[PDB]
């Protein structure tokens, strides 16, 4: 659920999700990098987890219509970065 | 944009996830190589219409012109793709869509402080020696 | 000034000259203060009263001897001095309205009604009113918003990227 760019999560929030008390998020989030199911690091002095998922998920219909608009916005960027390049540089082209 | 081939298999399994299994054709990955003779023959065909080979600069800005094209038309294709499966034209895969949810994740995030104070100090760097 | 070599000049020539320096600077036009006092001749920068008063509240207001130009404000020669004073003294209250704003990170009602020079905290509400300032939760007036520290996080990108386009095009030019 996170949006992919605050993937850092606290330790509070962790703990009310999985109602496991302050110092069980550590052997949770542990467990979780050990058995393969993400490949982020943990932090203790500001007590934020840093994430990077590798595990995949299954998806639902509405998760693919916000990809597919995610994705949209993507191939926008790239389309209007390349136009950008291209006339800024028409003379060597060649 | 692409390679001209597109080599592809036979493949007979259970799909394991409770699907119906058929006959289907997997993909393997392609590409065009050559031999002695035949790299010489193409050399001599295409003398008169090949690039010059050495990174000049009208050609790096050309390739990745190019790049960004080829990515452009791949990020389409994909859309177009998920487009077709959110309106029910096309199957959910269950796979090989968490394949772009995993792409999807492996973003660069740029915009963070130490990356980008990195990245500033590569392009000085870079730019002292310009 | 064009025909000074045959037409006799007057003391109120003195007196308008003056006016026109107390406009001016009133009007923060101190550019072009500078420029019309650079006319007078320098004998009477400081011997003629009516230019020196101007050109005292000038050079006080310059070194932010503020307190020094409300006090002055009654060597003034004549009313027509007086109107342009006022409106002087509101340019001023202005201007430290300003400083309070861009040096100061915070401020408070009671101390900034004394560094804006309001008798009235009515006046104070006014310029909160006016200019809108936000007041703080204990009622201490916020410019954190002013500053900020924007262009240091995002990469510019696509104007580098611009640029050295730019550095390929001077370069691969035949020309």
């Amino acid at each position: 659920t996170r949006p992919a760019n605050h993937r850092q999560l606290t330790f509070e929030e962790i703990a009310k999700s999985a109602k496991i008390t302050v110092n069980e998020v550590e052997l949770l989030v542990m467990k979780a990098l050990s058995v393969g199911l993400v490949k982020g690091s943990i932090d203790e002095v500001d007590k934020r987890v840093h994430m990077t998922w590798v595990q995949p998920r299954v998806l639902d219909l509405q998760q693919i219509k916000g990809m597919k608009d995610r994705l949209e916005f993507w191939c926008t960027d790239v389309k209007s970065m390349e136009m950008l390049v291209e006339h800024q540089a028409h003379d060597i082209l060649t | 944009l692409g390679l001209p081939t597109e080599a592809y298999i036979s493949v007979e399994e259970v799909h394991d996830d409770g699907t119906p299994t058929s006959k289907t054709f997997e993909h393997v990955t392609s590409e065009i190589g050559a031999e002695e003779a035949e790299e010489v023959g193409v050399e001599h065909l295409l003398r008169d219409i090949k690039d010059t080979t050495v990174g000049t600069l009208s050609q790096r800005i050309t390739n990745q012109v190019h790049g960004l094209k080829g990515l452009n038309s791949k990020l389409l294709d994909i859309r177009s793709y998920l487009e077709k499966v959110a309106t029910g034209k096309l199957p959910i895969n269950h796979q090989i869509i968490y394949q772009l949810q995993d792409v999807f994740n492996l973003l660069p995030d740029v915009s963070l402080q130490e990356f980008v104070k990195a990245f500033y100090l590569k392009t000085n760097d870079q730019m002292v020696v310009v | 000034f064009d025909y000074k070599e045959q037409l006799p000049e007057s003391a109120y020539m003195h007196q308008l000259l003056g006016l026109n320096l107390l406009f001016l600077l009133s009007q923060n036009r101190v550019a072009e203060f500078h420029t019309e006092l650079e006319r007078l001749p320098a004998k009477d920068i400081q011997t003629n009263v009516y230019i020196k008063h101007p050109v005292s509240l000038e050079q006080y207001l310059m070194e932010g001897s503020y307190n020094k130009v409300f006090l002055a404000k009654g060597n003034i020669p004549a009313e027509s001095y007086t109107f342009f004073i006022d409106i002087l003294l509101d340019t001023i209250r202005d201007e430290i309205a300003g400083c309070i704003e861009k040096a100061y990170e915070k401020i408070l009602f009671t101390e900034a009604t004394r560094i804006l020079f309001f008798n009235t905290p009515k006046k104070m509400t006014d310029y909160a009113k006016k200019r809108g300032w936000v007041l703080g939760p204990n009622n201490y007036y916020s410019f954190a918003s002013q500053q900020q520290k924007p262009e240091d996080t995002t990469i510019p990108s696509t104007e580098l990227a611009k640029q050295v386009i730019e550095y390929a095009r001077q370069l691969e030019m035949i020309v």
